């Protein structure tokens, strides 16, 4: 049923991941099909390399892998049987550790164009930063906001490990013609960045 | 020497019918199970349902138990299933994987044999409504050392949109968010990309917006406001 | 009818005891994932014992008229026999393609 949702590591670290029948492991990799790295708890499926193994810590299934490879960063799936049903674990998905790195934030006012057709858009951007942890917080002429934005993130940059981050403020026109600053806020840690501009500059 | 091949599938109606198939070779194919799954985009795997040579031996999830039926053909060692009343949860990628003839009744404390063999894939989607994207600029904020650029891709239906830069030429510094489901029932994204903030005035940028579902193609010029 | 019972967990070098039960012939397979069904013992009735090389003497099917059994005793085993096991030329009596009915099988997993 269950796993630990989200683990970063590193090449050479070793890597535990748990699961709420006997269970199987499998292994995705974007945009392929499944592979089978482990049934029956602990044995190793044909050509899966040793550094994967299983067990039975209490009551929880565990895999490991004693030495992450590059080529082991990927989702894993525990599965089960019940009756004549079988179920897929949540999944976890192991990324790359790297160094903490800030994001560059830039907030992109409603084009005359989206407004010209009564809707506003106000975009945040969070460009390149680690870990993926945010507190991203809309401020309307210094009201904090609520209800009224969305977030999306990145997967993993394929080239430097970071991660990128977008919020989307929507307001009507007129809520927005009657306002002046617009501000989202990006906090990580103890650091609070906050970027802004006023309407009409 | 082993393979499974996915075929079928695709567009429809919801209300609609669709077929898939996964032909087998390079085994017995009486001695197993075929099962189904199918992956949501961008979601967890989803175990739907198997049969194996005597079709009584069949069973399927809560999710699909009525709407969906799973028969073989042991003539030509192929497997299908037939999906009826199809609902957006229905949109996904589906796999056929191979298990033990006897899976069921081998399960337990310290046996599972799980699914050895996998197909490609074959990718179906339902689409209830069709709209195509608006698509606004992310104008560059600054005028130097770097610029963020972008294109606000809004409220179509249904998935996907790809997106682009200068059709192909630009890739490096590009970020396609996912797209979010709006309270309006529409989709939106955002693509985005850094550039030297001296290239604005020499260089042009272009975001390309596919949207299949609708067979529209939008083509936005982010110029510097 | 053929029924097999005896499967479970055994650790790396130790030993298990697969047996069956019947209801005109006798032989044992296996089939692991990835791996097609492979013969792993033979008795010939009317005498005999013929085995795999993936075997090296480590596996003894013995017999029981009186109570219509046959017995499979698997000694010193490997992870490489993790399997669900299952219940003409001398030279084609390893084969799949050989015997009329099966048992649904019992699993055997060996796994430190």
């Amino acid at each position: 049923t269950q796993s630990p949702s989200s683990l970063s590591a590193s090449v050479g670290d070793r890597v535990t991941i748990t699961c709420r029948s006997a269970v199987a492991w499998y292994q995705q990799k974007p945009g392929k099909a499944p592979k089978l790295l482990i049934y029956s708890a602990s044995s190793l499926y044909s050509g899966v390399p040793s550094r994967f193994s299983g067990s039975r810590s209490g009551t929880d299934f565990t895999l490991t892998i004693s030495s992450l490879q590059p080529e082991d960063f990927a989702t894993y799936y525990c599965q089960q049987s019940s009756s004549s049903l079988i179920t897929f674990g949540q999944g976890t998905k192991v990324e790359i550790k790297r160094t903490v790195a800030a994001p560059s934030v830039f907030i992109f006012p409603p084009s005359d164009s989206q407004l010209k057709s009564g809707t506003a858009s106000v975009v945040c951007l969070l460009n390149n930063f680690y870990p993926r942890e945010a507190k991203v917080q809309w401020k309307v002429d210094n009201a904090l906001q609520s209800g009224n934005s969305q977030e999306s993130v990145t997967e993993q940059d394929s080239k430097d490990s970071t991660y990128s981050l977008s919020s989307t403020l929507t307001l009507s026109k007129a809520d927005y013609e009657k306002h002046k600053v617009y501000a989202c806020e990006v906090t990580q840690g103890t650091t609070s960045v906050t970027k802004s501009f006023n309407r009409g500059e | 020497e082993v393979q499974l091949v996915e075929s079928g599938g695709g567009l429809v109606q919801p209300g609609g019918s669709l077929r898939l198939s996964c032909a087998a070779s390079g085994f017995n194919f009486s001695y197993y199970s075929i099962h189904w799954v199918r992956q949501a985009p961008g979601k967890g795997l989803e175990w739907v349902a198997y049969i194996s040579s005597s079709s009584s031996y069949t069973s399927y999830a809560d999710s699909v138990k009525g709407r969906f039926t799973i028969s073989a053909d042991t003539s030509k060692n192929t497997a299908y299933l037939q999906m009826n009343s199809l609902r957006a949860e229905d949109t996904a990628v589906y796999y056929c994987a191979r298990g033990y003839q006897y899976w069921q009744y081998h399960a337990s404390w310290y046996w599972n044999g799980g699914l050895d063999y996998w197909g490609q894939g074959t990718l179906v989607t339902v689409f209830n409504q069709i709209k195509g994207p608006s698509v606004f600029p992310l104008a560059p904020s600054s005028k130097g050392g770097t610029a963020a650029l972008g294109c606000l891709v809004k409220d179509y239906f249904p998935e996907p949109v790809t997106v682009s830069w200068n059709s192909g030429a630009l890739t490096s510094g590009v970020h396609t968010f996912p797209a979010v489901l709006q309270s309006s029932g529409l989709y939106s994204l955002s693509s985005v990309v850094t550039v030297p903030s001296s290239s604005l005035g020499t260089q042009t940028y272009i975001c390309n917006v596919n949207h299949k579902p609708s067979n529209t193609k939008v083509d936005k010029k982010v110029e510097p406001k | 009818q053929l029924v097999e019972s005896g499967g479970g967990l055994v650790q790396p070098g130790g030993s298990l005891r697969l047996s069956c039960a019947a209801s005109s012939i006798m032989t044992w397979f296996r089939q692991a994932p990835g791996k097609e069904r492979e013969g792993v013992a033979a008795l010939y009735t009317h005498t005999n014992t013929y085995y795999a090389d993936s075997v090296k003497g480590r596996f003894i099917i013995s017999r029981d008229k009186a109570k219509n059994m046959v017995y499979l005793q698997m000694n010193s085993l490997e992870p490489e026999d993790t399997a669900v096991y299952y219940c003409v030329p001398v030279r084609f009596a390893l084969d799949q393609s050989s015997y009329d009915y099966w048992g649904k099988g019992t699993p055997v997993t060996v796994s430190s």
